């Protein structure tokens, strides 16, 4: 019954321009408070922008003059027009539903927005070996560096290997691209029967890696 | 006899936003020297004339209305502002002509607890026009379905309670708000 | 303007315990207040609305207290599906339209687990495209607080490091930990002893893990 | 639907002339009082003059009285600031917003604008 199903999200330049939408059911967006809040990856909640149902219109100060909220009545759709985006509004995006006092309590699921000037790259795959510090545990892994957009997707042994698997969240570099970490600990026994490999896939840039990683 | 200014600014009880009070000053003579020579007031403005002629001139009418709201929202009582004073509680005309007063009242219209008997109209589908009261309690419908009379889910009463407490920072503090509106018709004229 | 503050930042409790989170503005606020629930990957779910009152969709054990500028969220019995991020926000605010909180992270508390450390050298594939990557893993610690240092020939080294955390981890509520130090092929064959010094309070003593290169 | 954009700017001589046209749309341009403002880098937007909608009515900041006239065609829905006698002083990003003229306790006059921001080209004297 009650939802808000948001689209609009995505990979853009700074300076580029964005429109994010909220389709609302079981709920009239023209007769209620409607308001954009954002979040940045690691960050909090921040209010991005309220839509009365008057028409009247309120902004955050980092936004003013750049956002527009607006609304459809026959679609009860909420937008959100965002122009002249800078690297800070990177975050995701949720439309809700403000009651004031009673709060905020109809949420979507929230939309994605990037902006970077960075380019879509292929991530480079490159072996974390086993090294010498008996049947003790051992750890192997890959090292996922320079790619974007994210996601990227590690599997190891083409699946078969999921105990023991760590795949560290990625982090933003200097450079604009991700870096990332994948480590999976084994019995020291199997470093020289059993064959490693990790499997990176990248859609964004089409980009499939399996490495066999060598004790070494 | 003179023009009953007093009875509005040194009045025991104020009214809600919502039921915002108004007294129609006519046959007196009016002596606003009360007014801008006092220093409770933390607010002053007049548009469309100047406060030290107002002894030199006559109207037909005066209208004094009363109310009182937040501190942060006494910014929206002025010609062209929006929030939810302006668009459903007490909206000024953009071509209005008399002054604005307010003047903090924490001492009076805050409690230990909580005063919750001030009240602000929270949802209303549209903007208010000028100089409009709307006092109805009607249940707010939010979606498609009919409310008949009761609250819930999409459903709500249409005003909400100011909680005014002493502790409170000075944009949650209660605030009493006169604006007196003059008004110049084809008329005999009662107040100078 | 007013600023919400939360505390603490880091909360660990088990199932059933009785847990309380504190939110402070600067000013009062009266009873302007909401506390919001989110899951990683979720949005936020709205708990308690008016500092007091549980929305229409909240078990009976949270409940909400305050006014003006001291708020507690109160979980009686802690629930396997409540340790998530726990937000407050001030309502009817200006400038904004309200403020939200820095958030207080709820987790599992487990016993003490010291972390295995390892390292790694740089490939030599990585190598010879002019860049050398040291990656430190901290592998299966309790709890969260971690100190690692890097040091490149006893020169504790800070810029050119960067960590990340792995959630709790579904079985045994372990986190783990990576650090990659990142320089120049030059500067990398430039020294010899490379170390990642680990910190913790399963350890007795900082553990320190090095390499030297060329094996 | 109301917008409001400037133009005119540029590099200019000092002791110069430049004029800075304010286009108004979405409201009756003659209803409203409009005025301009100088945002100076490094300090605070400065109030520099306001008119009112017949005209009849003009207010200017001590700091550009003498120099700077402002003007409007209710014809065109325009505003206008005649930047006379310019000064290296006079260096800044010029707006122009919506406002309602106010009379404090002693009749002194204020300007308070209608939110609103318009990205404009840095008027500069060189
Ligand atoms: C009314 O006026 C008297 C005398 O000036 C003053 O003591 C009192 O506080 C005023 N009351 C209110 C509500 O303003």
């Amino acid at each position: 019954e009650v939802q808000l199903v948001e689209s609009g999200g995505g990979l853009i330049q700074p300076g580029g321009s964005l429109r994010l939408s909220c389709a609302a059911s079981g709920l009239t967006v023209s007769s209620n408070y409607m308001s954009w809040v954002r979040q940045a990856p690691g960050k909090g909640l921040e209010w991005v922008s309220v839509i009365y149902s008057g028409g009247s219109t309120f902004y955050a100060d980092s936004v003013k003059g750049r956002f527009t909220i607006s609304r459809d009545n026959s679609k009860n759709t909420l937008y959100l027009q965002m122009n002249s985006l800078r690297a800070e509004d990177t975050a995701v995006y949720y439309c809700a539903r403000d009651l004031d006092v009673y709060g905020l309590d109809v949420w979507g699921q929230g939309t994605t927005v990037t902006v970077s000037s960075a380019s879509t790259k292929g991530p480079s795959v490159f072996p974390l070996a086993p090294s010498s510090k008996s049947g003790g545990t051992a750890a192997l892994g890959c090292l996922v560096k320079d790619y974007f957009p994210e996601p990227v997707t590690v599997s190891w042994n083409s699946g078969a290997l999921t105990s023991g698997v760590h795949t560290f969240p990625a982090v933003l570099q200097s450079s604009g691209l991700y870096s990332l970490s994948s480590v999976v600990t084994v019995p020291s026994s199997s470093l020289g029967t059993q064959t490693y490999i990790c499997n990176v896939n990248h859609k964004p840039s089409n980009t499939k890696v399996d490495k066999r990683v060598e004790p070494k | 006899n003179l023009c009953p200014f007093g009875e509005v600014f040194n009045a025991t009880r104020f009214a809600s936003v919502y039921a915002w009070n108004r007294k129609r000053i006519s046959n007196c003579v009016a002596d606003y020297s009360v007014l801008y020579n006092s220093a409770s007031f933390s607010t002053f403005k007049c548009y469309g004339v100047s406060p030290t002629k107002l002894n030199d001139l006559c109207f037909t009418n005066v209208y004094a209305d009363s109310f009182v709201i937040r501190g942060d929202e006494v910014r929206q009582i002025a010609p062209g502002q929006t929030g939810k004073i302006a668009d459903y509680n007490y909206k000024l005309p953009d071509d209005f002509t008399g002054c604005v007063i307010a003047w903090n009242s924490n001492n009076l219209d805050s409690k230990v607890g909580g005063n919750y008997n001030y009240l602000y109209r929270l949802f209303r589908k549209s903007n208010l026009k000028p100089f409009e009261r709307d006092i109805s309690t009607e249940i707010y419908q939010a979606g498609s379905t009919p409310c008949n009379g009761v609250e819930g889910f999409n459903c709500y009463f249409p005003l909400q309670s100011y909680g005014f407490q002493p502790t409170n920072g000075v944009g949650y503090q209660p605030y009493r708000v006169v604006v007196l509106s003059f008004e110049l018709l084809h008329a005999p004229a009662t107040v100078c | 303007d007013i600023v919400m503050t939360q505390s603490p930042s880091f909360l660990s409790a088990s199932v059933g315990d009785r847990v309380t989170i504190t939110c402070r503005a600067s000013q009062g606020i009266s009873s302007y207040l909401a506390w919001y629930q989110q899951k990683p990957g979720k949005a936020p779910k709205l708990l308690i609305y008016a500092a007091s009152t549980l929305q229409s969709g909240v078990p009976s054990r949270f409940s909400g207290s305050g006014s003006g500028t001291e708020f507690t969220l109160t979980i009686s019995s802690l629930q396997p599906e409540d340790f998530a991020t726990y937000y407050c926000q001030q309502l009817n605010s200006y400038p904004p339209k309200f403020t939200f909180g820095p958030g207080t992270k709820v987790e599992i508390k487990r016993t003490v687990a010291a972390p295995s450390v390892f390292i790694f050298p740089p490939s030599d594939e990585q190598l010879k495209s002019g860049t050398a990557s040291v990656v430190c893993l901290l592998n299966n610690f309790y709890p969260r607080e971690a100190k690692v240092q890097w040091k490149v020939d006893n020169a504790l080294q800070s810029g050119n490091s960067q960590e990340s955390v792995t959630e709790q981890d579904s079985k045994d509520s372990t986190y783990s930990l990576s650090s990659t130090l990142t320089l120049s092929k030059a500067d990398y064959e430039k020294h010899k002893v490379y170390a990642c010094e680990v910190t913790h309070q399963g350890l007795s003593s900082p553990v320190t893990k090095s390499f030297n290169r060329g094996e | 639907e109301v917008q409001l954009q400037e133009s005119g700017g540029g590099l200019v001589q000092p002791g110069g002339s430049l004029r800075l046209s304010c286009a108004a749309s979405g409201f009756t341009f003659s209803s409203y009082a409009m005025g301009w403002y100088r945002q100076a880098p490094g300090k605070e937007r400065e109030w520099v003059c306001a008119i009112s909608g017949s005209g009849g009515s003009t207010y200017y900041a001590d700091s550009v009285k003498g120099r700077f006239t402002c003007s409007r065609d209710n014809s065109k829905n325009t505003l206008y600031l005649q930047m006379n006698s310019l000064k290296p002083e006079d260096t800044a990003v010029y707006y122009c917003a919506r406002g309602s003229f106010y009379y404090t306790y002693g009749g002194s006059v204020g300007f308070d604008a209608f939110d609103y921001w318009g990205q404009g080209t840095q008027v500069t004297v060189s």
